[PDB]
Parts: C-alpha cells; structure tokens; sequence
C-alpha cells in the first residue's frame, strides 16, 4: 500500500526543539524528491522544506530563519524534520508529502501527490493535565444537554454519548485555547424532552495524552 | 534533465 | 516575490450547479520554453491532507472527478466545479511551482447552500461541581443554523460583556447542512456572585429579532 505514515511531533516548549518522523511504503523511496508542508491558523498552508533523493541537498523557506532542518534515512524509508528554537508561531499541523517534479540546471519545480496524516506540534510551555469535565444539564419538545470538557493540555480530546449509541443530535465542538494555556470544549445533545426522566445520557471522555478516562451522567438539575 | 517520480516530468514537455 | 491570492475567501453552493473559484498571482507563471502555466489545485476536507486535483492549470490527475475543471493563463487562474456534489464541499488552494520557493494560496472555503434556518438557543448556568472550585463557566447553544454567521452577545445584569467569552463553530453537518455553535463565559466565582441575570442575545438572519435566552443565578 502507497503511504506515508507519520509520527513524532507533540508538545514542544518555547526555544526548544521537536522531531518529526514519517515512513514510507509502497514507492520506491530513492526516487523521489521529499517535503514537508504545515498548516497553522496565521500562515495558512505553508511549504517548509524539500530534500533531494539521495539526502544531500536542502532547500528551505526564508521566513523559517534556518530555524528547521530536514533529513532523510534512505536505508530505512524514513524522512524527518527538526524544529529548531520554536516559538509561537510554529503550533499547527505539519503534513510529510511525496514531491513529484522535474529539475534542470535552474531548479526543482514540483507538486505534492501523496500526503501523511498530518502530526499536531504544539509550542507550549503548559504541562500535561487532564480534563475536568462538567454536566451541562438539561434546562427545567427538545432538549438540549451536554459535558464542559474544561482545562486540559494538550489536543485532542475525544467525547462520545452513551458509549456511542448515541450518535444523533450530538455536535462536538471545536476547543479553545484559554488564556491559561489550557484547552477547553463542549460536547452538547439535543433529545426529546420526554425522555429526560427515563433515559440516562451519560458523556465519555478520553484525554489520551494524559490516559484520561471519565464518564459523567448528566441529570436535570 | 531529473525527475522526481514522473508525473511532472513527463509531461512537461509536449514531445 | 510570488503572491498567490485566491478569492472568494467562502462561496455557499447550491447542489448540482456549479462553483468557481480564482487564483490570482502577482507574477506570471506561463513559461514560453514549453507553454505551461506551473500552477496545482488542491482539494483539503475537514481532518484531512490536502489532496492533489490538478497540474499544469488544467490537467486533472489520476482518480479526480472530471466535473472539476482547472483554467486560466498567465497570471489569473480558475478551478471550476460542475453539477457540485456533497463530498465537494472543502477548502481549495492553489500553488504555484514556477521557482523553488513554493507557495499556496490562502484556500477558499466551498460549503453547501440550504435554506435559511434560525437557530434554536439555549443556555447553561454553571455546575454546583465547578463552583465548588472557583469559576464559573456560563455556555450558550446555538444549534442546526443556517447560513454560518451569527452573533451572541453576553448581557449580565443587562451590560453587554466583552472579553471574557470565546466560541468555536461546528464543521456543516452531512446531513442537514446546518451549523451549531458554542460560547463560553467565563467569571470567577466572586464575580459571578456578584450579578443576578445571565443572559445570551442571538442575532442571526433566521430570526426576525434577536433571541436572548437567561436565567437568575439561584
């Protein structure tokens, strides 16, 4: 299978340095040009760095201030990015990708044709801390209910309902980083008023990154 | 002239 | 040195018609030596890598639908989408690869158009569990509206509040074409204490007159 299969990455603290790994299979590796390519809330979609075949040569963007290098391991099908003296600024998600073009005695001109997932890199001096998590009950036709998923580090976390029965109605919601440097996010349901005395509505919430585990039942209050 | 896969490079010449 | 500029920023389709999208540079990327604008179009879903749709302006690669259609010359550029499908509904980026300093555009958002609906509202006071640890956290629901642009405003004791709140916006849902949305108020629990009337005003084009949803602390 054609793919590229990242890892690394995570929380970084401002000044520090991060590593970023990505694998590839199913090409052969040897024959292609490699970049990597981040995507942050202030610089949009943003080419960093390409490497040629054989690891030798590097190119890079100016903005970057050689702040970033990039390797590759060609015994092992492996490319890497390091980041270098991070800063704000650098928080995003940062995609390995297969760069397929031609060069002359000008240049490389080229086109990104095969992605990896995508890896978090958070620049962040907050330490690893799991959630709280509150019931957001049902006031007293529909309903609406919910759990406050509130001061955890770093991204993701995950919220199911009723250990995913309950799918419909459900809008997880986008967190948000507060001025504490901590996350916080609401998982809310909307259901039949009726129900609120007889089906229980229990929120699931997994921190991964703080192994994270806790079920609220939320009741009208 | 050098390629990096092939889709570009072979078709960024007409010929 | 080389701008890439798409526009619109957002475009709302309807199903079925068609969407176009510009991609501007602010230098010519058509090279004589072998006629050939060095432009790519990329197709990136919420969650997902970018994917490639099209080289060379025009020239769709392998597996892409061929009701997308790339055009343009030069210095101005369109990716046009015929008979819009749900899985179409993504942010699109140009890239120019015309020197080695490879830029994208900043992505223009493509969402599927519906019918105007309001949003239904509701609001949560804090949790006695929250309270018993110093702050106070008062969420606002907007849910299953459309089109995406809403405002909430904070009233407590009447006054409008600024700064002490943050909202975040649902991806358009697959199956009704709707957004929701969620706000956050966040006081201590001494200054939550020192107010009585919590309230939420939502002003969206689905409603007549903004809705304010409240309650009295107690």
């Amino acid at each position: 299978q054609v793919q590229l299969v990242q890892s690394g990455g995570g929380v970084v603290k401002p000044g520090a340095s991060l590593r970023l790994a990505c694998s590839a299979s199913g090409f052969t590796f040897t024959d292609y040009y490699m970049s990597w390519i981040r995507q942050t809330p202030g610089k949009g979609l943003q080419w960093l760095a390409y490497i040629t075949k054989d690891g030798s040569e590097k190119k890079y963007a100016d903005s970057l201030q050689g702040r970033f290098a990039v390797s590759r391991d060609n015994a092992n099908n492996l490319v890497f990015l390091q980041l270098n003296t991070v800063e704000d600024d650098d928080t995003g998600v940062y995609y390995c990708a297969r760069d397929d073009g031609y060069y002359d005695r000008s240049g490389y001109y080229g086109v990104f044709d095969l992605w990896g997932q995508g890896i978090r890199v958070t620049v962040s001096s907050a330490s690893t801390k799991g959630p709280s998590v509150f019931p957001l009950a049902p006031s007293s036709g529909t309903a609406a209910l919910g759990c406050l998923v509130k001061d955890y580090f770093p991204e993701p976390v995950t919220v199911s309902w009723n250990s995913g029965a309950l799918t419909s109605g459900v809008h997880t919601f986008p967190a948000v980083l507060q001025s504490s440097g901590l996350y916080s996010l609401s998982s809310v349901v909307t259901v039949p008023s009726s129900s609120l005395g007889t089906q229980t509505y229990i929120c699931n919430v997994n921190h991964k990154p703080s192994n994270t585990k806790v079920d609220k039942k939320v009741e009208p209050k | 002239w050098g390629s990096s896969g092939k889709l570009i490079s072979t078709t960024a010449v007409p010929w | 040195e080389f701008l890439l500029t798409q526009s619109p920023d957002s475009l709302a389709v309807t199903l079925g018609e068609t969407a176009t999208i510009t991609c501007r540079s602010s230098r010519n990327i058509l090279h004589s030596l072998n006629n050939k604008n060095y432009l790519a179009w990329y197709q990136q879903r919420p969650g997902q890598a970018p994917k490639l749709l099209v080289i060379w302006a025009s020239m769709r690669v392998s597996g892409v639908a061929d009701r997308f259609s790339g055009s343009g010359s030069g210095t101005d550029f369109a990716l046009t989408i015929s008979s819009l499908q749900p899985e179409d509904a993504a942010v699109y980026y140009c890239q120019h690869y015309y020197t080695t300093h490879r830029t994208f555009g900043q992505g223009t958002r493509v969402e599927i158009r519906r019918t105007v609906a309001a949003p239904s509202v509701f609001i949560f006071p804090p949790s006695d569990e929250q309270l018993k640890s110093g702050t106070a956290s008062v969420v606002c629901l907007l849910n299953n509206f459309y089109p995406r642009e809403a405002k909430v405003q904070w009233k407590v004791d009447n006054a409008l509040q600024s700064g002490n709140s943050q909202e975040s916006v649902t991806e358009q849902d697959s199956k009704d074409s709707t957004y929701s949305l969620s706000s956050t108020l966040t006081l201590s629990k001494a200054d939550y204490e020192k107010h009585k009337v919590y309230a939420c005003e939502v002003t969206h084009q689905g409603l007549s007159s903004p809705v304010t949803k409240s309650f009295n602390r107690g």
